[PDB]
RNA sequence: CGGCCCGAGGCGGCGGGGGCGACGGGCGGAACUUAAGCAUAUCAGUACGCCCCGGAGGAGAAACCAACCGGGAUUCCCCGUAGCGGCGAGCGACGCGGGAGGAGCCCGCCCCGAAGGCGCGCUGUGGGCGCCGCGAGGGGGCCCGAGGGCCCCGCCCGAGAGGGUGCAAGCCCCGUACGGCGGGCGAGUAGCGCUGCUUGAGCGUGCAGCGCG
RNA sequence: CGCCCGGCCGCUCAAAAGACCUGAACCCGGCCGGCGCCGGCCCGCCGGCCCCGUCUCGAAACACGGACCGAGGAGCCA
RNA sequence: GGCCCCGGGGGCGAAGGCGGCGCGCAGGCCCCGCCGGACCGGCCUCUGGUGCAGAUCUCGGCAGCAGUAGCGCUACUCCGCGCCCCGGAGGACUGAGGGGGAGACGGGUUCCGCGGCGCCUGCAUCUGGCCGCGGGUGACUCGGGCCUAAGCGGCGGGUGAAG
RNA sequence: GAACGCCCCGCCGGCGGAUGCCUCGGCCCGGGCGGCGACGAAGAGCGCGGCGGAGCGCGAGACGCGGUGCGGACCCGCCCGCCCCGAGAAGCACCGACCCUCGAACGCAGCGCGCCCGGCGCCGCCGCCUCGGCGCCC
């Protein structure tokens, strides 16, 4: 149960929020699970999807694993290599079928100067609750 | 009138130049399906007050 | 890309006059050659970039020229609504009566407790 | 001949465009508005119409001094820059 | 209306701690035939009253009394009734870990 | 020829003007309607028109109420008939009592006379809540275009408010619970006579013009 | 993709859902069967049957409203 | 608001739609087949903007009538692949108060060149004042700006509860 | 007789947009807040994008410019551009500037003209400069 009463729980608030939200909060707001592997190492759970990841599908009829050539903000929606449209012609170009965030598994992650450090910053934060717990 | 004032002059100047469709560029930009710009007018049904 | 702004503080007068000629006339080239592509964009912002220096520079200087007169230019005063401008400052408004201060002054304010 | 021969009489303008509202309310004879009352140095306002009231009033338009003032008062810091200026 | 209410006299209490938020007001005859023989609270004390104690109407504000010179007493009972009530709170006064005294001061 | 008095033109610093479908203050001010007709009455001291503020405004420290074994400035809430009226239809306050809140003061006159805010003033100055951030925990088997479905076994819970996700999801993702920062006392007056409006105010509730004072 | 000179065939898709969810009534076109309500009989015969709503002493009325169909449509509250 | 015995029915197909049996004196209810493709209830207690054939009712759709009623200004024809467009030849009309050539007012891009026929051009069109794309109005001497007409404003002030 | 019309013993098509389910919208109550203007408001006009009509936004510095913080891969089409332990796309908050014509609207007029070489409206308060009077006096 809430308790904080500046937070809404009305379904229209909540669904208008899900659209029209800024760029920043939609960016959050496609996120998904680290690997085991990656979860040892970083101590992290989740990570927000980003173009040069790698990423392992279930849940869904276009199963796989490939990397992120593209994101649809707009759409909440990833583009990722291999995952195309069943095509029509044998020479005709490839079509990727959109994938959410939330049914993949990110197995590799692209790395840069603000990468590590928002890492290294949501540990810290995350030692400070596991003190005062 | 073939005498007008440069005040009426610029106002007509100005509907004439908006009275204008839809780019098609931005039909694809803007993912439109209503592709008619309602506030055309054409000169033999206007009333102009202008 | 195009200018910094940055990299125009620091420079004279004379070299940010002498700059804005260049851009203005640029502009018509560009404008020019549109009527008769991706630069003419850039151009725009650059000669903004540097009336923004020549305007920045020239009120930090004025600011000074009179920053202990009496009388103020109306840029240069403290930003406030017009119904600010015209209130009675705390001072004005604490302001007592003779007889009625030194009464103030004997009888104080005083803490106290009060028992079931 | 009261009717549609009459019609075929007109050839004027009546009223034209007003300075201030910019309808199509002045009248060229008497030089006044019938819109908004011009040039008299109030708006013409009444309370039998408030229909008339909403199509042209304060938030119509662009608000872009009172926009910015609001703004800075509830989370800017003009609250702060009287203290300063009220002591 | 109520949460209002509480709220904006949990704050005056504090900000005057350890002062109560009530003055000492007298006691006085309900007015008619209908309701004389009982008593309630009054406005302020009377100057008669506050003779009796030993204050003066500058220094009974001070420390917490309220003072009404408009009034006049009627009576000799009037007085005698209001100076022990004047002469019992000034026992139960302490003038400066405090305790704040809640409600009407001496029902 | 200077002074004082009463005016004129210019210059400097400062202030005013317009804007709002509410609440608030001051004026002007209907008719429909009801009376089973209609003139007084009612609707209504309303609609609407004009002017003026503020964050509230207005009101306010008794030329008050009372008739008591008495209260004691203003405002707001609860509570209830005196009376007015083609005495018809209709209209209509208030004190006492219970609560919210509570706060008290000044000038004129009189004393001193420039002691003052000093180009002025003796025709009198001065004194007596919002900004940050972490955030737990689910698999295997059938099936479908797609599992948030069905079967069988588990975990988290200060978090089973909720939104998203290809079909009903605590454990797929954002959130939700648990916390840190900034923090000596007033005159063309009072009153009275005549007249108009207004009130429950009735040989006058309140206001006003003129004559008197 | 192909074939004829817009159509056919068929492709995407769970599905055309194809300019779009579902897709009722009134009304209409093609193929197939037959020649108003109530009652008895298996079935076209026999028997009975004026146009409703309304005001009204009295309506089938030459008294008024109503081509048809859908959705909305009138004693609640203080 | 509750219950629905391991926690009510649902993509192994909800609500709705179209046909067809059954149950009830009736208002109505229940089941099956086909369609549809995501939500729905039986019993107890509570609540209301709670049931249509009519109001010359309101809004929307739409039939018969019916391939019906209907389509001033003398006039076109032959050939060019030929359209009422264009060309050539013929025949006529407006009839100098013009179906001619130009301005004022009003309209506002209708002007021009090239392209085109989806809409319009109540028949047609290859035409066009229609649609798409480019263009277009140059003043010392012409007019406006100036002067005053009939008028209309302003004026230390005056008046009115104000406007 | 056929056909037209009518009924439906059934199987398919049209025309129309009801029903069902869905909802970035309304409405009601409560809490905050109470923040415009001659330093030019509210409102109106015109103009501004690489390909640009409407609406939002902005003002010849025009679909934006700068400064401090934050954020960290994109920018709806076609292009450009960015990419890296900082090199910096989207986004966010405060602050400093720019700010065409009309409007209380301010040289006169409303699109045309002046006086003067800074400029040039009305009212009021306080000062100051220069002055008038057969007012009272000398
Ligand atoms: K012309
Ligand atoms: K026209
Ligand atoms: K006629
Ligand atoms: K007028
Ligand atoms: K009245
Ligand atoms: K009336
Ligand atoms: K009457
Ligand atoms: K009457
Ligand atoms: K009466
Ligand atoms: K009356
Ligand atoms: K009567
Ligand atoms: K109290
Ligand atoms: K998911
Ligand atoms: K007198
Ligand atoms: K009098
Ligand atoms: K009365
Ligand atoms: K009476
Ligand atoms: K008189
Ligand atoms: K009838
Ligand atoms: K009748
Ligand atoms: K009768
Ligand atoms: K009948
Ligand atoms: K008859
Ligand atoms: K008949
Ligand atoms: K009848
Ligand atoms: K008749
Ligand atoms: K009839
Ligand atoms: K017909
Ligand atoms: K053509
Ligand atoms: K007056
Ligand atoms: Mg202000
Ligand atoms: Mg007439
Ligand atoms: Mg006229
Ligand atoms: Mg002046
Ligand atoms: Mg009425
Ligand atoms: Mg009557
Ligand atoms: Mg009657
Ligand atoms: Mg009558
Ligand atoms: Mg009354
Ligand atoms: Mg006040
Ligand atoms: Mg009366
Ligand atoms: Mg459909
Ligand atoms: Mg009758
Ligand atoms: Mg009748
Ligand atoms: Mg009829
Ligand atoms: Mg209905
Ligand atoms: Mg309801
Ligand atoms: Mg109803
Ligand atoms: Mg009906
Ligand atoms: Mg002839
Ligand atoms: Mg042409
Ligand atoms: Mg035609
Ligand atoms: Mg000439
Ligand atoms: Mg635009
Ligand atoms: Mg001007």
């Amino acid at each position: 149960m809430k308790l904080n009463s500046a937070v809404t729980a009305s379904r229209r608030k909540c669904r208008k929020a899900y659209f029209t939200a800024n760029a920043e909060t939609r960016a959050k707001m496609m996120s998904s699970r680290l690997s085991k592997e990656l979860r040892a190492e970083h101590k992290i759970k989740t990570m927000p999807i980003r173009r040069g990841d790698i990423v392992e599908i279930f849940t869904g009829g276009h199963k796989g694993t490939g990397k992120v050539v593209e994101v649809r903000r707009r759409d909440y929606k990833i583009c990722v290599e291999g995952i195309n449209q069943k095509a029509r012609n044998p020479e005709a170009k490839p079509v990727p079928y959109p994938i959410h965030p939330s049914n993949c598994i990110i197995k590799e992650l692209y790395m840069n100067g603000s990468r590590y450090r928002a890492i290294k910053r949501r540990q810290e934060r995350n030692a400070e609750r596991l003190a005062r717990i | 009138t073939a005498n007008k004032t440069l005040s009426r002059k610029l106002r007509l100047a100005k509907k004439t130049k908006t009275n204008k469709n839809i780019p098609r560029w931005v039909i694809a930009k803007d993912h439109l399906k209503k592709t008619w710009n309602y506030k055309r007018h054409h000169w033999r049904r206007s009333h102009l007050k202008l | 890309p195009g200018l910094k702004a940055k990299d125009l503080v620091g420079l004279s007068q004379e070299d940010l006059q002498r700059k804005l000629a260049d851009l203005k006339r640029e502009l018509l080239s560009l404008r020019t050659m549109k009527a008769t592509i991706a630069r003419f964009r850039v151009c725009k912002k650059d000669v903004a970039r540097v009336l923004t220096v020549i305007n920045q520079k020239a009120r930090d200087e004025a600011r000074a020229a009179f920053e202990g007169a009496e009388h103020i230019p109306k840029t240069f005063r403290p930003r406030l609504t017009h119904a600010m401008r015209c209130q009675l400052t705390e001072k004005q408004k604490r302001l007592l009566p003779s007889k009625l201060m030194k009464r103030k002054l004997q009888f104080p304010k005083l803490k106290y407790a009060v028992k079931v | 001949s009261k009717g549609t021969a009459s019609f075929g009489k007109r050839h004027t303008r009546i009223h034209g465009s007003c300075r201030r509202c910019g309808k199509h309310s002045f009248h060229l004879q008497k030089h006044e508005c019938a819109s908004c009352g011009y040039p008299s140095a109030k708006m013409r306002r009444y309370n039998w119409s408030y229909k008339s009231l909403r199509r042209r009033t304060q938030g119509t338009g662009s608000m872009s001094h009172m926009r910015k003032v609001y703004r800075a008062y509830n989370s800017g810091t003009l609250k702060a820059n009287a203290r300063k200026y009220l002591a | 209306r109520k949460i209002r209410r509480r709220q904006t006299r949990l704050q005056k209490a504090k900000a005057i701690f350890p002062c109560p938020l009530q003055k000492l007001r007298p006691s006085v005859t309900r007015c008619s035939q209908k309701f004389n023989l009982t008593q309630r609270i009054g406005r302020g004390f009377t100057l008669r009253e506050l003779q009796g104690v030993g204050l003066s109407a500058g220094k009974a504000r001070q420390i917490g009394i309220a003072v009404d010179p408009r009034r006049k007493n009627k009576s000799e009972e009037s007085v005698a009734r209001n100076v022990a009530r004047l002469k019992e709170y000034l026992s139960k006064v302490t003038i400066f870990q405090a305790i704040q005294h809640q409600g009407v001061v001496m029902p």
